[PDB]
């Protein structure tokens, strides 16, 4: 894998490749690796696909029934940490997942990194995977606050890009999500081979691969 | 020291199509290099319009569909007759598989039927309950022979429409049941050449609206 | 986490916390804050393993806040100490383990005397003028061992303390992104904003 | 792999499946696993392909030179005894398990070598993975006196056995047969009954459906003239 | 295995079953254990099938050597040759061997050497996996001096209860006799053997 | 998790016509060591059910226990516990099946290998494998241990496919079951002479033959086989 | 860890009529990493064909080995070697590393010069010789490659066609390889004149 | 350890050794093997000396306390009490013991429980790690219906021969007669079986 | 050692390499040019296990120097990275190989072209447009696959490199104490002495 998301002015945008793998065999290349918690909350996969997937899902009816027994939406501090503790139950025994909890709440967007090994931090800009380092480069280097909604967008595609180009265990497609205070946005889905050829012609980018 | 595990080989495959969808499977069982049977079921009607098959670990894939079995029987004592949906069952079923976490269902499983629109449906699992919904997949030893050709004859990957030279894709035209059926014996008979624990015979379930229906072939023995 | 310090003044305990938080080959941030406000004038810093470091460090900071609401009292450092050490020590022989290394800095309103205490993952206790855990001591303890008075202003001991940084950032091969430096005195606990 | 020889009236007949694998993989549907040692001395080799190989054409190389050394035609016991001592001195490292046989001026034999270099005799053998299911057969079938037809016959049915039942052995069945005062025959797929059924359809594509990027022509010519 | 040779008044007798097993799988159950070396010294081998056939080949290749220069050797220098070769390469070999010969001067003669490399003269002799269950049938039973056939019948009762104990013994039962007269083969199927 | 002990080797089985022959030798080994030469390895339930076993002993006395004790519940408040709501061979594999999958999941499991050969009610034949680890399959023939390896292939030629079942006589199919049973003490090291044989038909019943020996073995081309290679007397 | 799939990659051949076609993917990686797109592991000594997939340095020795040979071949029989004789040559020079082995998985391609029959061969990586009829298969995506060619084939198919069948087996094998792909590259070889073809494919 | 339960006309004989061992020392050279259950229901015992008691005091309460409610055991619920315990704590026990009792209705019977917990009815039973060298020699020698001074006799030479291949055998010969007439120890000293 | 980068753009080669030594805990050295002067115009840079490193450079130098000195002639940069791939190529089925991966950078005075040669421990040779050993390309790789040009300056290269090197210092959690540049062009070599 490789997921990012990063908070800026007009919110959270998260983005994530969708390639599976068993070995060096590629299982799938269409997979969902974001999460629809509820409609101002979204879930990033990394690691073992069942393991997020089933404690997303749970953390998900957790949310819901905080919703249900407050008459208020939960924030996304206290979702992350809802999980973090919920994994930490099963720490050692051999959970694998890496995840972000992306969201907008009363103190604005919000943004957290939670893992099975027990960390959960807050954070501007993240990127989990196998191909998070080559994504951080591109992040960093183009990452402002005041970023637009079309350009931050792009960024966070144009950074999932570069890593399913070098990671062989990343690629596929691009799924990408813009989380507003009237709640998630869907952005597509992006074909990674089709995507490469429109970015190097329009970027100028990849010079060394020919087309 | 005690293995619980084994593998008793086999493939399984599956298709969705517009308004139908087909799960196939061989029907040869072995252990080692022996062979076990030459005719073992291994795709079956669970029930409500839904095939279901477990392939890997034949102790665990028949425990896991006696039990989704069980969990169709109580979901219509509990709710009144309804029936269960393809998606509905696909999550049942990650319950299933992920209440064993710290000591797995060694299987791949895969079901099929109709959405509530309909339309064909194929649904995959991992051996922990990770899932997802396509339209097609082949699970089991020879997978790997048979997804690329998949890819290639099914969703039309990396073909493209002569004249225009890369530029412009081949169109995506639904499959028949008629075609999908030739390339399910061709996947089979093809896996069956190259692959020594895929052999014996092929056996096929069609599931449209009117209900579910067989089809059976002929394998290479050796 | 990687380095924690603590120096005990005249007036006041200082704590400097290294900043970075590392996952394999990647720093996931340059700005954690690696300690935990116990009681108005005790402050705990941590260090260990990931995961059991935090959740150790917010279930003693709830047990003193308990005990506070209960009694209407500030514990002492000493106190607050001693009942960590315990829990460490009842932990070392569980199941699993807390791997987490702490300080507790403290200023006692009682005897108006500032308190360092350092406490290993075993439950070893012991009042220091001035301490660190993992490879942090290593470099540290000889400009320590040299430049500290126990009649030191605060601003000597930030002095001190960023000679003590200086060091490490020149001989540890790891960068741990600086440190946040908080200061507890008998005016409560305050964040040193430039260092 | 399964491998048989089986002893009769005048002569010895060996005989092979045509399946070589590559874990559950099968590399080659038609291989040849029957070697040539000299003109009336042929192996028949299980284990690692190369090895059985490699070790036949060895001896067979040293038998010939042996051969025109002491202008007399070679002797199986000869193969026989520089095979085992060759696999003996490499501890089983070598991978060849082999089934010897011919034909020569001492009369015709029949034995069986293993990689770490034991040797043993019989009327009717066999080695490899399908080397059970064929022995099944041999046991059930075999007699004293054999013909030159029953052999041949008794032989195949046990390859086939071979072939059905065991996963490491199949396609086709090859056989040699040495008889004594007569040219050796080599019986190159003497059975095929594992042919793959037509397909259902044609998947040759529509020319220009591949995308291309550059063409150029390639020089495997010299250097020319003028 | 199961493997003898027995001393009597007219020469020696060395017997052995026919099996070879590859774990519970027989390879070969009509297997010829009893081995020559030179005309009246013969062999029984245990363990590795690799391992004794490479050493009484080489062993015979000794006496065939030895009897072109110094004539006929000794049952002794037979056993020696064995020894040396066990004894020297006793890390790479797993070899149980019992030497049998017949002199006219020494008359009939037993050796053993097992697994080290010792050297053991005996009145008779018991090795292989099959022999643990009938060193206490032997020792009851054998006698010095015996006749001929009073020989091969304490070894056709002594093996057909070892064949029946372990099964990594079995098949027939191969003897050869050695005396002055010459060198004798015999043979004994399960059907006369096992009613015993 | 254990290591078996006293052994059983190869169960054999085929169906044919009217019914089905299921065949075990009478040893318990022990290691290498031919232990015990009078065990009886298959266990007969009610007059349409043969239960044969493989692998350890003591396990086997467990399962030939639970199986008796079957038949007893069976009985209780059942007035046609002789006649309709007897006791069935799919039954007594399902709940064999049942425990041997149940004890795999505990990690203490029977070291067995089980065939469970019977007639049902409607006449039909049963055949149906099940082992340790909670492995189930039938087929036309079936066979544990070695006999899979050897037995199966000369079974295979007698009934290939289903098919072929309705073509074979119980005496054709009673002398594959002997001839393999030679063929097994030929080759397998762990086998005996000594064998039982039970065939359970749909008209004449069960028969339960006891007592029975491997007979017309060739052994006399022994004679002239000599060394291992050059050797000639 | 595996030196077959550190560097990964793909090589396969087919046979056609009075023709043949042997192809490469252009990945060089170590492991996760992709490091070149560029790296081609079909060679040519004359006419003969080979390409070779497994450990890039191997690759790389084995190439410069074969030239080595081949050239010292023309020299002395005064004529270019042919692909039967060739094949002989890369599995006695595999066999004499027996016991410490090029990790290679090499594929032989040609026409004969004198009989025009076409020629095809595969090894392992100690020497055994694989010579089909049909197609041979190398590298990380093998059992994908089987799959492709044993279903798309057909025998006796036109250089055009031929060209058209390797390409899309070699194409949708190596996009279900993590450790193969970013560019391919096929020659399709006839008697006298020989196409090198560069394939547009994705590159992820 | 050398043990053998043996059956005849009147009753039946246990006979032991009394050697037990730490390794390569002799801990005890006058053990007491032969173990009571019940007035008439002996057993000898093989394997961990420690398990092997605690199962032996474990029945001997069992037995105590089935001979209060129902009477007199038979031998046959003595051996199943030994398994019932020996197979189901398999996985944390080393023993191996032979039952053998006396009924006026059944007469002498003779159970064996190897290491595993499966039991085997038997005319005659042999166990412990001397037994190997002689199953030959027992299967030879033993008949039915033997009178006491038969059976005395064949378990003297059959332990004399064990003790004299075993190192882990040894000492005397303990045997207990159980018989309609009563219970009846014998020993036996090296100087006598010795010599046999 | 750590991090050793390499590009080539339109007239030169440029070479940077961190200049830490590290002895476990301990940063022995914070200015160490990992690189050698193989002719005029071909310069090589190394890093791997201690003591190979430097021992194969230098076997390299003295073979590549004594080639200069019997022929007159300096070798292309491509025959250079030819006989370092052999040497590596031996060295892996040795007794005890040479664990150290290189760079070569150097300019072609015949063709007047930079070329840039990657070459790992077992002999894999890849000629670039930009490379990097170790961890380092798993950083600067989205930068340089995004900025490059074949037809970039020096100077633009030397940005570009300031730019991975700033990526470096954000997210490597190991201290490499900066980095040592050097450039090869038709003049030959020389040291960027601010940096
Ligand atoms: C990248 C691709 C791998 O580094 C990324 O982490 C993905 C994340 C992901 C998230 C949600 C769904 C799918 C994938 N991870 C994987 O692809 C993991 C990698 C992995 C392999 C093996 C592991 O065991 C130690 C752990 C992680 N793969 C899987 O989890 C794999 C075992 N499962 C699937 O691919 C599930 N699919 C396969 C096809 O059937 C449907 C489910
Ligand atoms: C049957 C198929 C056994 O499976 C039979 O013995 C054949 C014999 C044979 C003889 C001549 C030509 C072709 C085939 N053997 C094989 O097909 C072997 C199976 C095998 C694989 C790996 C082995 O090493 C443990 C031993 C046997 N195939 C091959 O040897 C061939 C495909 N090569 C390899 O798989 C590469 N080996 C090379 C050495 O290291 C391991 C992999
Ligand atoms: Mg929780
Ligand atoms: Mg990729
Ligand atoms: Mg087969
Ligand atoms: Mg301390
Ligand atoms: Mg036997
Ligand atoms: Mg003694």
């Amino acid at each position: 894998t490789t997921t990012l998301a990063f908070k800026f002015r007009h919110g959270v945008i998260v983005a994530a490749d969708s390639r599976a793998t068993a070995g060096a065999y590629i299982a799938s290349q269409t997979v969902k690796k974001v999460i629809e918690i509820n409609p101002y909350l979204l879930g990033t996969m990394a690691g073992g696909a069942a393991d997020c997937s089933f404690w997303e899902r749970l953390l998900a009816r957790q949310c819901r029934i905080y919703e249900l027994r407050n008459k208020e939406r939960i924030s996304v501090a206290a979702a992350s940490k809802l999980l973090a503790n919920m994994v930490y139950q099963y720490k050692g025994m051999g959970l694998s997942m890496g995840t972000m909890i992306c969201g907008w709440d009363k103190r604005g967007p919000g943004l957290y990194y939670v893992d099975s090994e027990g960390n959960r931090i807050s954070g501007a800009t993240f990127s989990v995977g196998s191909g998070s380092v080559y994504a951080y480069g591109v992040l960093d280097s183009n990452y402002k606050w005041d970023l637009s909604v079309e350009d931050a967008l792009y960024l966070g595609k144009r950074s999932i890009l570069a890593a399913a180009h070098r990671d062989a265990y990343s690629g596929g497609s691009v799924n990408l999500y813009h989380v507003t205070e009237d709640g998630w946005i869907y952005h597509g889905n992006h074909d990674v081979g089709e995507l490469f050829w429109k970015v190097k012609e329009e970027e100028g980018s990849f010079n060394n691969v020919i087309g | 020291q005690f293995n619980p595990y084994g593998d008793n080989g086999g493939t399984i495959l599956g298709i969705a199509g517009e308004d139908f969808a087909v799960l196939a499977g061989d029907t040869r069982n072995i252990t080692d290099y022996s062979i076990n049977s030459r005719y073992e079921p291994k795709v079956f009607d669970c029930g409500d319009n839904i095939v279901m098959s477990a392939n890997g670990f034949a102790a665990d894939g028949d425990a896991l569909v006696k039990r989704f079995k069980n969990s169709v029987k109580w979901y219509h004592f509990d709710h009144n007759d309804k029936k269960l949906s393809i998606n509905s069952a696909a999550r049942n079923i990650q319950h299933l598989l992920y209440s064993r976490r710290f000591f797995p269902y060694y299987v791949y499983n895969i079901i099929a039927g109709l959405d509530e629109d309909g339309k064909g449906a194929v649904y995959s699992f991992d051996p922990v309950g990770s899932y997802q919904r396509e339209q097609c997949r082949a699970g089991g030893a020879a997978a790997s022979l048979i997804m690329p050709f998949l890819d290639n004859q099914v969703n039309f990957k990396n073909q493209y429409e002569p004249g225009t030279n890369g530029k412009v894709k081949k169109p995506l035209k639904y499959l028949s049941v008629e075609e999908v059926i030739k390339l399910v014996r061709d996947s089979f008979t093809s896996a069956t050449e190259r692959h020594i624990q895929v052999g014996d015979g092929l056996e096929i379930l069609i599931v449209t609206k009117d209900g579910v229906r067989k089809e059976f072939y002929e394998l290479k023995r050796d | 986490m990687d380095i924690i310090l603590g120096i005990r003044v005249q007036d006041s305990v200082i704590l400097a916390s290294s900043k970075a938080v590392t996952r394999g080959i990647s720093v996931l941030k340059d700005s954690d804050d690696k300690t935990r406000q116990l009681s108005p004038h005790t402050l705990m810093s941590f260090a260990g393993e990931a995961g059991d470091t935090v959740q150790f460090a917010e279930y003693i900071q709830a047990n003193i806040q308990l005990y506070s609401i209960r009694e209407d009292y500030e514990l002492s450092p000493q106190a607050v100490s001693s009942f960590v050490r315990q829990e460490l020590a009842k932990s070392i022989r569980s199941r699993r383990p807390y791997q987490v290394n702490v300080l507790i800095g403290g200023y006692d309103k009682k005897k108006n005397k500032p308190e360092l205490y350092q406490i290993d993952y075993l439950g070893t206790k012991v009042e220091l003028p001035y301490g660190a855990h993992g490879y942090s001591g290593f470099y540290t303890f000889s400009l320590l061992d040299h430049h500290y008075r126990p009649d030191m202003t605060t601003e000597e001991g930030l002095d001190l303390l960023k000679l003590c940084v200086q060091e490490l950032e020149k001989r540890m091969p790891m960068d741990f992104k600086g440190v946040i430096v908080k200061i507890v005195d008998k005016d409560g606990i305050r964040q040193v904003d430039d260092f | 792999t399964t491998i048989v020889g089986v002893k009769f009236n005048n002569g010895v007949v060996i005989a092979a499946d045509t399946r070589s694998t590559q874990g559950p993989i099968v590399a080659d549907k038609n291989c040849a696993k029957l070697h040539r040692i000299s003109p009336k001395i042929w192996c028949a080799g299980a284990g690692t392909a190369a090895d059985t190989e490699a070790v036949t054409q060895l001896i067979g190389s040293n038998i010939e030179l042996h051969s025109l050394y002491t202008s007399r035609e070679p002797r199986v016991v000869s193969a026989l005894q520089m095979l085992k001592q060759h696999l003996f001195k490499y501890q089983g490292h070598i991978g060849a398990y082999l089934i010897v046989a011919g034909v020569d001026p001492t009369g015709s034999h029949l034995f069986s070598i293993h990689a770490h270099g034991s040797t043993d005799v019989g009327y009717y053998l066999s080695l490899g993975s399908g080397s059970l299911a064929a022995m099944a057969v041999l046991e059930s079938h075999w007699k004293q006196d054999l013909t030159k037809e029953e052999a041949i016959k008794l032989a195949s049915d046990a390859i086939q056995a071979g072939i059905w039942n065991d996963l490491g052995s199949g396609s086709n069945v090859d056989v040699c047969v040495m008889e004594i005062g007569k040219d050796a025959e080599y019986l190159r797929n003497y059975l095929t009954p594992n042919v793959r059924e037509e397909k259902q359809k044609s998947y040759k594509f529509p020319r220009g459906t591949t995308a291309v990027l550059k063409e150029s022509i390639v020089n495997i010519c010299d250097i020319q003239e003028e | 295995t199961s493997i003898m040779a027995v001393t009597f008044k007219d020469g020696v007798i060395l017997g052995a079953d026919s099996r070879t097993t590859t774990g519970a799988y027989i390879a070969n159950r009509v297997t010829d254990k009893l081995t020559r070396v030179h005309d009246k010294i013969w062999c029984c081998r245990s363990g590795s099938a690799a391992d004794t056939q490479a050493i009484a080949d080489i062993v015979q290749y000794h006496l065939e050597l030895y009897t072109s220069q110094y004539g006929t050797p000794s049952t002794e220098t037979a056993a020696s040759v064995f020894k040396e070769l066990c004894y020297e390469n006793k890390d790479n070999l797993t070899a149980g061997i019992i030497v049998a010969g017949y002199d006219d001067k020494n008359k009939g003669e037993v050796y053993t050497i097992p697994l080290g490399g010792s050297v053991h003269k005996l009145p008779y002799a018991i090795a292989g996996s099959g022999s643990t269950f009938i060193y206490g049938y032997c020792d009851k039973n054998f006698r010095e001096n015996m006749s001929k056939e009073e020989t091969v019948d304490f070894i056709k009762h002594s093996l057909s209860q070892a064949i029946k104990w372990d099964g990594s013994s079995g098949g027939v039962i191969r003897m050869v006799v050695l005396t002055a007269a010459g060198v004798e083969r015999l043979i004994f199927y399960p059907d006369e053997y096992e009613q015993l | 998790t254990q290591q078996p002990i006293v052994t059983g080797t190869s169960v054999i089985s085929m169906k044919y016509d009217n019914g089905v022959i299921i065949a075990a030798d009478n040893l318990g080994s022990y290691g290498s060591l031919l232990r015990f030469n009078g065990v009886e390895r298959l266990i007969p339930v009610g007059d349409n059910t043969v239960v044969g076993i493989s692998g350890d002993i003591s396990d086997m006395q467990h399962i030939e226990r639970l199986l008796k004790d079957l038949v007893t519940e069976n009985a209780y408040d059942n007035p046609l516990a002789d006649a309709e709501e007897a006791l069935e061979p799919s039954y007594i594999f399902e709940y064999l099946a049942t425990v041997m999958y149940q004890r795999r999941s505990k990690m203490n499991p029977l070291w067995n290998a089980i065939i469970v050969a019977g007639v049902q009610s409607n006449g039909d034949q049963f055949l149906r494998y099940v082992n340790l680890l909670g492995v189930t399959y039938s087929s036309p023939t079936l066979a544990t241990g070695f006999g899979a390896h050897m037995a199966n292939p000369l079974l295979r030629k007698v009934v290939d496919r289903e098919s072929d079942i309705p073509k074979t006589t119980v005496q054709v199919a009673e002398e594959a079951i002997v001839n393999a049973m030679r063929v097994l003490y030929y080759r397998d090291a762990r086998s005996s002479r000594n064998f039982s044989l039970a065939i359970i038909d749909k008209n004449t019943g069960l028969t339960f033959k006891k007592n029975l020996q491997v007979e017309n073995m060739k052994w006399d081309f022994a004679k002239d086989i000599k060394g291992y290679g050059t050797q000639k007397i | 860890s595996d030196p077959s799939s550190i560097n990964g990659g793909i090589v396969v051949a087919m046979t056609g009529k009075d023709c043949v076609a042997i192809a490469c993917d252009l990945r060089l990686g170590s492991q996760s990493l992709g490091v070149s797109n560029k790296f081609e592991k079909i060679f040519h000594y004359g006419h003969v064909f080979l390409g070779i997939t497994g450990l890039a340095t191997d690759v790389t020795t084995l190439n410069e080995m074969f030239r080595y040979k081949t050239n010292l071949y023309k020299l002395k029989e005064e004529r270019a070697i042919e692909p039967e004789t060739f094949t002989q040559l890369v599995s006695s020079s595999l066999y004499e590393r027996r016991f410490g082995p090029y990790f290679v998985g090499p594929v032989v391609a040609g026409i004969n010069s004198k009989s025009g029959k076409p020629f095809i061969a595969g090894f392992d990586l100690i020497g055994c010789i694989d010579e089909a009829k049909d197609f041979i298969v190398s590298g990380t995506a093998s059992d994908q490659l089987f799959g492709m060619c044993e279903s798309l084939y057909e025998p006796n198919l036109e250089p055009e066609d031929l060209f058209e069948t390797i390409s899309q087996a070699l194409l949708n094998a190596a996009d279900r390889d993590a450790l193969s792909g970013w560019g391919a590259v096929v020659y399709i070889i006839k008697k006298d004149e020989v196409v090198k073809r560069y394939l547009k494919m994705r590159q992820d």
